[PDB]
RNA sequence: GAAGGGGGCCUGACUGCGAGGCCUGCAAGCCGAGCAGGGGCGAAAGCCGGGCCUAGUGAACCGGUGGUCCCGUGUGGAAGG
RNA sequence: GGGGGAUGACCCCAGGCGGUAGGGGAGCGUUCCCGAUGCCGAUGAAGGCCGACCCGCGAGGGCGGCUGGAGGUAAGGGAAG
RNA sequence: CAGGUGGAGCCUGGGAGUGAGGGCGCGAGCGAUAACGUCCGCGUCCGAGCGCGGGAACAACCGAGACCGCCAGCUAAGGCC
RNA sequence: AGCUGUUGGGAAGCAGCGCCAGAGAGGGUGAAAGCCCCGUAGGCGAAAGGUGGGGGGAUAGGUGAGGGUACCCGAGUACCCCGUGGUUCGUGGAGCCAUGGGGGAAUCUGGGCGGACCACCGCCUAAGGCUAAGUACUCCGGGUGACCGAUAGCGCACCAGUACCGUGAGGGAAAGGUGAAAAGAACCCCGGGAGGGGAGUGAAAUAGAGCCUGAAACCGUGGGCUUACAAGCAGUCACGGCCCCGCAAGGGGUUGUGGCGUGCCUAUUGAAGCAUGAGCCGGCGACUCACGGUCGUGGGCGAGCUUAAGCCGUUGAGGCGGAGGCGUAGGGAAACCGAGUCCGAACAGGGCGCAAACGGCCCGCACGCGGGCCGAAAAGUCCGCGGCCGUGGACCCGAAACCG
RNA sequence: GCGGGGGGAACCUGGGGAACUGAAACAUCUCAGUACCCAGAGGAGAGGAAAGAGAAAUCGACUCCCUGAGUAGCGGCGAGC
């Protein structure tokens, strides 16, 4: 039957129209951190596959 | 013609990898699954677009954001669909959002916003909204109302 | 539609058992041992083909070396004589020449004995 | 193709028609595929190890009997067991694009026209359906049954007249299909039919 | 020829970014000139986005707390994000 | 691959051509459908048993003889227990 | 920067399989300057070349990369009572 | 609507000259038949029982306006709280519907609801009941099949849920075919019978009832070549002998000696391996299908492409149907803006985005200009085919076990 | 006096109601209100004539198909639903 589009792929990523996938960056609990960590802090264009996985996981339509 | 002469093109009904079957059919014995363990098993593997072997997956280590919705669900607010100028050139007429869907642009439960790309035309253009750019571009050649009702 | 084996397998088997005619015991009568035996006959045939070529030359050589030892020399020298003497026309195949045409061989010996010294 | 013979009592006066100049024998074959597919009954079935009569009992302990190792006798490895992957009821129909059927309809007529095999006729007079009556008009119109004929007309009476001929297949016009055109050596229509045929394409 | 020791003024252990690269299976880790804001020390050139450097650490999820513009299920609020 | 300019199946010339996992490519064959209100068939279907013969690189296809006694089913395409 | 047209190279995509390796040489560690031992490095062969020749016999040592055919020639290793 | 002749055991074959067809579907008949039989197209038919959703008729039932009164408008009910279930809602901001427990109202100015709650604005009138049709199914009858054809198809084509096995629940098979017609072999012979030999029947009797075809393993009789000083994965290459076929040359058979030679599969670094599996032969036996997806490919149409259910229509006739879906714009958590947008104080920078392709002809100084006509291509999208993936038993077979 | 009782392939409603399995372990979650057991109904059964929907001054009983849509949401925010 219809494929089910995994929820949280959908809640963590976005497929940037034409054609690939973009996520946030990674750190959520930190005192002593350079003030880069307001760097990134921004969205991150995931590698590959990692994007072909994802993508194929959320489809019909993205 | 004749039913004997019909036939398809050289692409077109390729047909078909099935083995299985012989040695030096290619594809014999292990039937291309290659010996092995799990993948060659009948249930096969665990869904590669996700499973990583038991480490935490590459998705699912990314954080998430922001608003995912809560329980009574999606909120009812008027949606707009932008259509361009370059797009609506061919129309000499009244150009109402009604008419526009009939063309194959403007979808259905969407309000109209004309915008941007293209050059305007001395046309009456009825719609819900105009961009900064499109209002102007229009105001040079022709002229247009704004739609609010119901 | 369903395509059951029917006639196919009996044919394929018959083909091979036919090839196996004359083979010992089951190797002629059982499609499996027939087929197994045949793999073996197949590679021997191929291999023995290349080696029939060896098997024959090595016969020719013993025969030359035999005949011209009557005339008091090595096959070893004989060929060298014939190499120098320009007489590279070979042989070793002919060698009936040593058997059927003794004198023509003898002449060939002497053309050989006298070359490059 | 363009210039197509009409038969009136008046005369042999000839008609011109739009009718595309290139036929696409692949396209053609595609509609025929489809025609023959959707008409498929798809009634072939078989029983899986699950659907077979016998019990689920394990036939033997599975260690120490010295025999091989087994489940139920409904297992496909058993003579008399389930079938693996054989046929179940299914629907061979698909949906051809409609424009492909128009094109294909048009082209197949075109192909008969391009051969001079297509004929339009007015009014018959081999009506009052009797195959003896038809078989007369047929002769007079140059159809001896040396070539198979597809007869398209809305006249119930002429249709039932030709029906029983071994060399005639017969159709209402609203039922014009390409498979039927291609099977038959010559196409024959009346002008009522040619109209609705023209009103179908385009 | 300071990165060592002493003293004086100081809080750049800034905010908004970041060319281009090191590394690297991914995700991470790393260095970074330069522009803008407002500063510090300096006569200036200049330096300053912690510490001679390489360890002092923990993805996501769930939740806390403070703030803000954002959404608020007929509407205004509010609940909750 | 290069020429020959027949547009190949065709002729020259030069190369390459061990192989498991595996990728790619072309073929053969079995059942069924259209082709079939057809065509082959008791002057003998399918099937069986021989063959040192013909065609194919091969899977196979022919042909001949014997058996058999009522079926078989081209070219070209479709579908699979 | 030059030679190098190669079953070379780069880019995008489709399909894999593999993730038990082994011997030998050389370089180390572990071991006892033991192991057909174990663990890395660089190379090779077996793997997949248990096809051919040499080594009595013998995956991996020497020779050598088997498209088919020949009752033709020259060689390699190793040999010539 | 059909006869004759002909081969033949048999005509329906072949031949001659005919004929019917609203019937050339199909099955029979000694082989292959529109016209011999049974049918088919087209028609027809119920005294009796069933039905009767259609037509008709009856009966039941139904049918007002303004004012005034404030009488009635479903109780252990609503409502609130506790405990739970239902919903996509797993305690969540958790309403709605239901209700085991406790408390427990009102009758239009009454009550419930629009997702905690409050206001406002709406929706609806709970605590009584019934209601065709459109829908599910298939013991049953019928019709069709790119359904099976006796290891298949139901477990059962046959006196099968039987034999048989189990205390029982329960399990559960094998097993079809002489011939056109029994004409099913009188009689004689051997023999206790069985069986066979003659005879006879038959087109045929290695169609003789243990009967169509009659494969293979297996057993046997006869013939040819061969073998008792050789030793081996049984073959192979060479020569020679003997036998056969052929004028010949050539070939088939067999094997004496010589050379060479470590079964098949599987699993492994590595197997002839003293590692797995296989007594042998026949037959059964394992990469499918649906719906999604993703690529490729063959075509259709291209700023568009395409229909789903369903409606009409049909010797296996197709048509209609535009709800919908993908596409045509993106950025942003969102408000929102938009060829941009997001972070930002920034018109710094950066992230993610946006940019018609050809030929050729009309033309603004000339051969491209640029717009534009003509149209080869194409975004895209549709269908087919193929690879792969996702979900499903998802290549087949196999547990120990778990639950009812 | 009238009725009930029991049977029926599947289909239907109602009372009750699992586990293996999935989560590559496992408790919530899944499998699944499935299997199954029980009562009852019929040729169907259920449902049904708004104390509805839910944003439009909107729609009008119920059932069934297509679609909305794998959307809104739900979710050890996992698997998945
Ligand atoms: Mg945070
Ligand atoms: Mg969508
Ligand atoms: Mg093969
Ligand atoms: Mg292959
Ligand atoms: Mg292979
Ligand atoms: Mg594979
Ligand atoms: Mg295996
Ligand atoms: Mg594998
Ligand atoms: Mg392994
Ligand atoms: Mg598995
Ligand atoms: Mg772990
Ligand atoms: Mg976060
Ligand atoms: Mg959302
Ligand atoms: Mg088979
Ligand atoms: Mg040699
Ligand atoms: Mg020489
Ligand atoms: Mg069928
Ligand atoms: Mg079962
Ligand atoms: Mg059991
Ligand atoms: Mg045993
Ligand atoms: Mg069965
Ligand atoms: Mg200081
Ligand atoms: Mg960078
Ligand atoms: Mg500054
Ligand atoms: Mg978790
Ligand atoms: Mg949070
Ligand atoms: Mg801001
Ligand atoms: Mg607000
Ligand atoms: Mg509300
Ligand atoms: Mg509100
Ligand atoms: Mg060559
Ligand atoms: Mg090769
Ligand atoms: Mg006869
Ligand atoms: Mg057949
Ligand atoms: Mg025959
Ligand atoms: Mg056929
Ligand atoms: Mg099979
Ligand atoms: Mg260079
Ligand atoms: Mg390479
Ligand atoms: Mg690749
Ligand atoms: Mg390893
Ligand atoms: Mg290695
Ligand atoms: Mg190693
Ligand atoms: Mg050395
Ligand atoms: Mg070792
Ligand atoms: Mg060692
Ligand atoms: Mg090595
Ligand atoms: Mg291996
Ligand atoms: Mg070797
Ligand atoms: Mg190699
Ligand atoms: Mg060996
Ligand atoms: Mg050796
Ligand atoms: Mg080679
Ligand atoms: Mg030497
Ligand atoms: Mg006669
Ligand atoms: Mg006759
Ligand atoms: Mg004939
Ligand atoms: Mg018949
Ligand atoms: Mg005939
Ligand atoms: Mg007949
Ligand atoms: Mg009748
Ligand atoms: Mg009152
Ligand atoms: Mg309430
Ligand atoms: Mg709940
Ligand atoms: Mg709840
Ligand atoms: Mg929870
Ligand atoms: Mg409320
Ligand atoms: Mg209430
Ligand atoms: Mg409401
Ligand atoms: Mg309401
Ligand atoms: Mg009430
Ligand atoms: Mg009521
Ligand atoms: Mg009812
Ligand atoms: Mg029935
Ligand atoms: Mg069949
Ligand atoms: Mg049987
Ligand atoms: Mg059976
Ligand atoms: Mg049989
Ligand atoms: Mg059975
Ligand atoms: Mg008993
Ligand atoms: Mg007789
Ligand atoms: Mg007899
Ligand atoms: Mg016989
Ligand atoms: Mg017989
Ligand atoms: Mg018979
Ligand atoms: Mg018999
Ligand atoms: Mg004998
Ligand atoms: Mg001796
Ligand atoms: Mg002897
Ligand atoms: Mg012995
Ligand atoms: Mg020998
Ligand atoms: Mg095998
Ligand atoms: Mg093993
Ligand atoms: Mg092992
Ligand atoms: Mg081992
Ligand atoms: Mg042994
Ligand atoms: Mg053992
Ligand atoms: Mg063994
Ligand atoms: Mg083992
Ligand atoms: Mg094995
Ligand atoms: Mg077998
Ligand atoms: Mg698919
Ligand atoms: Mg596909
Ligand atoms: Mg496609
Ligand atoms: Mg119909
Ligand atoms: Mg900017
Ligand atoms: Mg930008
Ligand atoms: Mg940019
Ligand atoms: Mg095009
Ligand atoms: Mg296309
Ligand atoms: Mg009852
Ligand atoms: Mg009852
Ligand atoms: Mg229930
Ligand atoms: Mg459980
Ligand atoms: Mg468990
Ligand atoms: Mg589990
Ligand atoms: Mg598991
Ligand atoms: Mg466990
Ligand atoms: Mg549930
Ligand atoms: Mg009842
Ligand atoms: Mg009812
Ligand atoms: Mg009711
Ligand atoms: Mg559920």
């Amino acid at each position: 039957p219809k494929m089910k589009t995994h929820k949280g792929a959908k809640k963590r990523v976005k497929i940037t129209a034409s054609g690939k996938v973009v996520a946030m960056k990674t750190g959520k609990r930190h005192l002593n951190w350079q003030k880069s960590g307001k760097e990134i802090r921004q969205k991150g264009r995931k590698f590959v596959l990692a994007k072909p996985e994802a993508e194929r996981i959320k489809l019909l339509l993205p | 013609m004749k039913l004997s002469d019909l036939r398809p093109n050289p692409g077109a009904n390729k047909r078909r990898k099935r083995v299985g079957r012989g040695p030096g059919s290619g594809h014999g014995k292990t039937a291309t699954r290659g010996h092995k363990g799990q993948k060659s098993r009948s249930g096969g593997l665990k869904d590669p677009r996700r499973f990583e072997g038991g480490r935490s997956t590459t998705l699912m280590r990314l954080p998430k954001r922001g608003m995912q919705g809560q329980v009574p669900g999606e909120i009812k607010r008027p949606r707009y669909q932008g259509v361009n100028l370059k797009d609506l050139a061919r129309f000499e007429g009244e150009v109402t959002p009604e008419l526009l869907v009939r063309a194959g642009l403007l979808k259905k439960g969407y309000r109209l916003k004309i915008l941007g790309e293209g050059e305007a035309k001395p046309l009456k253009v009825v719609a819900h909204a105009f961009s900064k750019s499109a209002l102007e571009k229009l105001k040079a050649a022709g002229g247009e109302p704004v739609l609010l009702e119901a | 539609p369903r395509a059951k084996t029917g006639v196919v397998r009996r044919r394929k088997h018959k083909k091979i058992l036919k090839l196996a005619k004359g083979y010992w015991g089951l190797r002629s009568k059982s499609f499996r041992k027939a087929r197994e035996t045949l793999f073996a006959a197949g590679n021997y045939a191929y291999a023995h083909r290349k080696r029939r070529k060896r098997d024959f030359r090595r016969l020719w050589i013993v025969r030359i070396n035999a005949a011209c030892r009557q005339h008091g020399l090595n096959y070893s020298t004989f060929i060298h004589g014939l190499k120098k003497a320009g007489i590279e026309v070979d042989r070793k195949n002919l060698a009936d020449l040593a058997v059927r045409e003794p004198q023509v061989f003898a002449e060939l010996v002497e053309r050989a004995k006298a070359a490059q010294g | 193709v363009y210039q197509i013979p009409v038969l009136s009592p008046s005369g042999r006066r000839e008609l011109a028609a739009d009718l595309p100049a290139e036929i696409n024998p692949h396209l053609l074959w595609e509609v025929v595929r489809w025609q023959l597919a959707k008409r498929r009954r798809g009634t072939a079935s078989t029983k899986t190890r699950g659907e077979v009569a016998y019990s689920g009992r394990k036939i033997w302990p599975q260690k120490h009997t010295g025999r091989a190792r087994h489940g139920d006798i409904g297992a496909p490895i058993f003579v008399g067991g389930g079938v693996v992957f054989g046929p179940k009821p299914r629907d061979y129909s698909y949906t051809l694009p409609k424009k492909v059927r128009k094109k294909g309809l048009a082209m197949a007529v075109a192909d008969r026209a391009r051969e001079g095999k297509l004929l339009l006729v007015e009014a018959f007079a081999g009506v009052n359906g009797k195959t003896k009556e038809f078989l007369a008009w047929a002769k007079e119109a140059g159809l001896d049954g040396s070539e198979s004929v597809l007869l398209v007309t809305g006249n119930e009476l002429v249709r039932r007249a030709a029906r029983n001929l071994p060399w005639v297949v017969t159709l209402a016009p609203e039922g014009l299909n390409v498979y039927d055109i291609v099977r038959t050596e010559r196409l024959v229509m009346d002008l009522d039919a040619w109209e609705v045929f023209q009103n179908r394409i385009g």
